[PDB]
RNA sequence: UAGCUCAGAGAGCAGGGGAUUGAAAAUCCCCGUGUC
RNA sequence: AGAACCUUACCUGGUCUUGACAUCCACGGAAGUUUUCAGAGAUGAGAAUGUGCCUUCGGGAACCGUGAGACAGGUGCUGCAUGGCUGUCGUCAGCUCGUGUUGUGAAAUGUUGGGUUAAGUCCCGCAACGAGCGCAACCCUUAUCCUUUGUUGCCAGCGGUCCGGCCGGGAACUCAAAGGAGACUGCCAGUGAUAAACUGGAGGAAGGUGGGGAUGACGUCAAGUCAUCAUGGCCCUUACGACCAGGGCUACACACGUGCUACAAUGGCGCAUACAAAGAGAAGCGACCUCGCGAGAGCAAGCGGACCUCAUAAAGUGCGUCGUAGUCCGGAUUGGAGUCUGCAACUCGACUCCAUGAAGUCGGAAUCGCUAGUAAUCGUGGAUCAGAAUGCCACGGUGAAUACGU
């Protein structure tokens, strides 16, 4: 997987 | 005393300053051989020296802008041809008859419109 | 310098511009001012290529070119009378001047 | 699919822009259609005011518009009254303000504009094409020009079958720009279709005068 | 083009003109060589509801006198032929045949 | 792509329906004329009616489709073959 | 061609040896305007060819294309009804110019890991009348001695 | 008996593609041409 | 001379109607602002806010909004209705007219015959004589000289210099943009009907038209365009008009046309390293310096530009570099990962990176350009343009082969 987790980090999540 | 001449074959305008000597032909400030590469270019600036006396008595300064070697090296050789008539009024004819004095009008042609180049037109269907 | 104003006179045309010029030097000489020379600078000339048929035939173009000509003239001595006079000075209306002190 | 305008071939020697206001790339975009628009209102307004050339000079932080107007069997009277009241509201469209001259037009018949203007009202009056063409020729021919070619195209007639009709007496070279030969266009929106009308009127060879002087 | 298609030009600049001062500052923000968090993220939530119009790539180079889309010119305005027209008649300052 | 220092984009009017959604656990498909929109965390398990062009193709966000937009899970074209 | 009568151009000779044949086979060998990388190979494929024989450069290089030279061709005339190909001699310009084309064509032909590598033995073959480029002097005479027949009418 | 018309699954004809044709047949090339 | 949305004219989803644009009068509201929310957005509710300025106190210019009318509206139709522009034969040397004459007559003649020429170009000839649109010249650009002018351009003679035209100095020269000068078949000889012309020759930067570009005769093709526009008639007109959200215009069993790049060792990379022109640039170009594989970014000088900026010329050379392999050839394609452009980058952008490394070893019939700075070549620039060139347009660099001849 990593589809949520690239997401996690690569945006800063506001 | 200083010797000018005006030197142009594609887009160079050569000043050459003729003084006596040990050659030593100067280009930009840089040497003879650091100045040019392929052999031809430096033969042909020589051509008018050998063909007459002073092949290497006197000197050449040279100082030339714009273009490339051809342009740069026919430029110089054009100058110091007719600084060399200048000097003496008598080397016209042996220069003369070497097509030395004549100034080559060739340019590059402009491109036109229709043409990717000068006379080269876009491959033509004949149905 | 010493106050020095340079004048680039601009226009479009190879004739108006040189008329104008003299103009702008003769009065500087007659009152006395020393003009430095209408120095010819290289005319620009921008090149458009544009289709001349509202559809197909891309081959019928045509070349048009703008000829911007831009003279200038420096006064190393900038006299009041004659900078003055120069200001409420009109000039031909076909040519366009930047007057810049630098 | 041939023959140039010869006007603007001899823009630069001989004939003369009607626009001489240098520019940048920025201002003159602007300019150029605030010219367009004021030409195009004074030409209805005075398009019996026999208008030949309305020369449009931009000054510094001015625009002085000129008009080669007369009378086409009108008037020259209040005209200029017109024109002040006109320029008032036309100074506005552009801002700045405005000076005007009037460049009487001797001789009208020697200008290619006034002529195929003259033409193009006969056609809206429904006039035998041909004799038209005969009248403005005759005129030019007496009053003094080197050549005149006037051509017509069109629906002539009223059939639905095109034409294009042109007689030529004297001398009316295209191919010297040393000339001084006017081709003005007119589109005569007659009933059927659109005539238009050109007209050459080779004044005589500028040799000496070189450009318009 | 039609006289419909210029109206809805002349409507895109304007609309774009009203928030251009919103727009510069509003991106400025979005930037600043990395910025904050959710400040940016708000930032760019504003721009979506901000009309579309304002935005500067909404508009249309188009002749200003017929308002084709096409063969533009930034330089003279005008158009393709447009430019030829004027210049034809006489109206450009210095425009001619160029024969280099 | 879009740029990384942006982070991602997403349409209000649909941004706004999934916070509704969620905090009341509905299951009607959510119908929106947008497709610029990316793939949220928050939009998993939901149904969302894509519009095509002319219809509204109902797809069903799973985990795998986190970090894509929906752009790229609703086709434009019917090609079927040329023969 | 129809009525403009030409002269005939001048050429530099080569810098190195000072020989219009020499400048003239740079220039058919030179592809793409790149004289520089022409020459280059030329010269080292003729230090190949005179240490591999002994004779010196220009004498080794003259016999190679005398070996191979033809003096007869075949040109084509519309005779009559029917063309035939008309046996003509060609000029010692002209002969000069078809030796040092076939001699470059053979040379791309041969596979070896250098063209300089390729001209050096194409020219030693030559000079032994074998190779693929002497090949054709004698086709292009077989040729022309097939239809020594026809040799009552030319152009 | 290759889609016909004959072969022992070959050849040709016909097929397609490219030529050539103001443009079509004709012709040129290239290719695909079958349970014996 | 440039579809991500825009464009767009297309589809389709939803709005809408004296209409978005267009007047005309009354009508209402200054206009206008700021924000809220319905909603894909159109559209739809809300508010608050100001409520003007002109004189005058009425009327206003406005403007925004209502209604009525007339009208608006069609990238609807027709290029075999037109204007207008354009293609084409063809820069081919032709096309004509007047007047006279001839022939019943349509016509002829001139305009052709003998020479000559790039040419109906000139010469003799001659029922023709004249003329005119062409040709040629007049134009621009290039080639050499002069004068004028020295900028930021220049640096010879200057001396000092940091070796940097840099900085004093200067105006030599380069360069530039104005005036000019100059090639004229002039000159010299030869040939030709004592001609026109041609030929060679001198001189001369330049020889016959010195080299380009511009400039297209009467007409042809009922050539093309009504979707640039204008326009004629028909047709449409709660719609064939208009708005806006999404898609299409980039769809793909398929063929052609035009480009690009390769099939290599002229290469193939590495490093060192020499020489251009032309441009463009103000919310633009952006020095720099710093960071980042790179792409970029920060940092921010200057520059409206012979000053600063884009900006690196590359072909080329110096040594090294591998050995014919589908290759250290070429290297499409993709599996991803960054930056950047822009509401917005999936459909459907461009660039940088990783990984992947095909076809392709010069291509049948056939068919293209080109005769000199041309072809071949190798860069760079520019318009279009948020961003998006192997396209187009320009500009350099390098730089051929061949013409007996018809
Ligand atoms: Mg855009
Ligand atoms: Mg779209
Ligand atoms: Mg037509
Ligand atoms: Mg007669
Ligand atoms: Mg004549
Ligand atoms: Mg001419
Ligand atoms: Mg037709
Ligand atoms: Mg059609
Ligand atoms: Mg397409």
């Amino acid at each position: 997987g990593g589809r949520v987790d690239r997401f996690n980090k690569r945006f800063n999540i506001p | 005393n200083q010797y000018y001449g005006t030197g142009r074959r594609k887009s160079s305008a050569a000043r050459v300053f003729i003084k006596p000597g040990n050659g030593k032909i100067v280009i930009n400030q840089r040497s003879l051989e650091q100045y040019f590469g392929r052999e031809t270019a430096r033969m042909v600036v020589r051509q008018p020296l050998e063909l007459v006396d002073m092949v290497e008595k006197l000197d050449l300064y040279i100082t030339v802008k714009g273009g490339g070697i051809s342009g740069q090296a026919g430029a110089i050789r054009h100058g110091i041809t007719r600084a060399l008539m200048e000097y003496d009024e008598s080397l016209r004819s042996e220069l003369r008859k070497a097509g030395f004095v004549t100034r080559d009008a060739r340019q590059v042609e402009r491109k036109k419109v229709g043409l990717r180049k000068a006379r080269r037109r876009p491959q033509f269907s004949k149905r | 310098q010493n106050q020095r104003i340079r004048i680039r006179l601009k226009a479009f045309d190879h004739r108006l511009i040189d008329q104008a010029t003299a103009e702008i030097v003769e009065t500087a000489k007659r009152t006395g001012a020393q003009v430095r020379g209408p120095i010819p600078l290289p005319t620009r000339k921008e090149r458009f290529t544009v289709l001349i048929s509202p559809h197909v035939n891309k081959d019928a173009r045509d070349q048009y070119e703008i000829r911007t000509h831009l003279r200038l003239v420096d006064i190393v001595e900038p006299t009041e009378k004659t900078v003055d006079a120069l200001m409420r000075l009109d000039l031909a209306a076909g040519v366009d001047v930047q007057i810049s002190l630098g | 699919g041939q023959k140039v305008h010869p006007n603007g071939i001899r823009l630069g020697i001989v004939k003369p822009w009607n626009s001489t206001w240098f520019a940048n790339t920025k201002e003159f975009a602007d300019n150029l259609d605030s010219d367009f628009k004021v030409r195009q209102y004074l030409t209805k307004e005075l398009a019996k005011a026999s208008v030949s050339r309305i020369v449009i000079e931009r000054p510094a932080k001015s625009i002085r518009v000129t008009i080669h107007t007369a009378r086409p069997g009108i008037v020259i009277g209040k005209k200029g009254e017109d024109v002040e009241k006109l320029r008032k509201v036309v100074a506005d469209i552009a801002g700045v303000p405005a000076q005007i001259n009037i460049a009487e037009v001797r001789k009208p018949e020697l200008d290619a504009k006034l002529v195929a203007d003259s033409i193009t009202s006969q056609l809206e009056r429904r006039v035998m094409f041909r004799r038209a063409m005969k009248r403005a020729v005759q005129n030019a021919m007496r009053l003094g020009a080197k050549g005149i070619k006037v051509e017509v195209s069109g629906r002539l007639g009223g059939a639905e079958i095109a034409r294009t009709e042109w007689y030529r007496e004297g001398r009316v070279p295209l191919h010297t720009l040393r000339a001084d030969i006017d081709y003005n266009t007119s589109e005569a929106h007659t009933t059927y279709g659109v005539i238009g009308v050109k007209v050459w009127i080779f004044k005589g060879e500028i040799l000496g005068g070189m450009a318009a002087v | 083009a039609k006289q419909s298609m210029k109206a809805r030009e002349v409507k895109r600049v304007a609309l774009a003109d009203k928030y251009f001062a919103k727009r510069a500052e509003l991106k400025a923000i979005i930037s600043d060589v990395n910025a904050s968090d959710e400040d940016r993220w708000n930032a760019v939530l504003k721009l979506q509801t901000l009309p579309r119009d304002s935005s500067p790539s909404r508009q249309r180079n188009r002749c200003r006198q017929t308002g084709r889309p096409h063969g533009f010119l930034r330089k003279f305005g005008l158009s393709r032929i447009k430019v030829r027209e004027a210049a034809m008649r006489g109206e450009i300052p210095g425009l001619k045949k160029a024969s280099w | 792509p879009r740029s990384l220092k942006k982070g991602p984009f997403i349409d209000l009017h649909l941004l706004k329906k999934v916070e509704k959604a969620v905090e009341s656990g509905d299951k009607k498909p959510l119908r929106t004329w947008s497709r610029r929109s990316t793939i949220f965390p928050n939009m998993i398990g939901l149904t969302i009616a894509v519009h095509n062009g002319r219809q509204h193709v109902p797809v069903f966000v799973t985990d795998e489709m986190v970090g894509h937009k929906l752009g790229e899970f609703a086709p434009t074209r019917t090609y079927r073959g040329h023969a | 061609p129809r009525r403009r009568v030409i002269g005939q151009r001048k050429i530099l000779p080569d810098p190195k040896f000072g020989s219009e044949l020499l400048a003239k086979f740079v220039n058919i060998l030179m592809v793409d305007g790149k004289k520089s990388t022409a020459e280059s190979i030329v010269y080292s494929a003729l230090e190949t060819l005179a240490q591999r024989s002994g004779k010196s450069e220009l004498e080794a290089f003259e016999v190679a294309l005398e070996n191979v030279r033809p003096t007869v061709e075949v040109k084509s005339r519309r005779v009559g009804g029917s063309t035939y190909q008309v046996p003509v001699e060609v000029r010692p310009v002209r002969r000069n110019a078809l030796a040092m084309r076939w001699i470059v064509e053979a040379a791309r032909k041969r596979g070896d890991k250098s063209m300089a590598l390729r001209l050096a033995n194409e020219l030693s073959d030559a000079a032994e009348n074998k190779g693929t480029a002497v090949k054709k002097r004698e086709d292009v005479h077989r040729m022309a001695e097939a239809n020594k027949a026809f040799a009552h009418y030319r152009w």
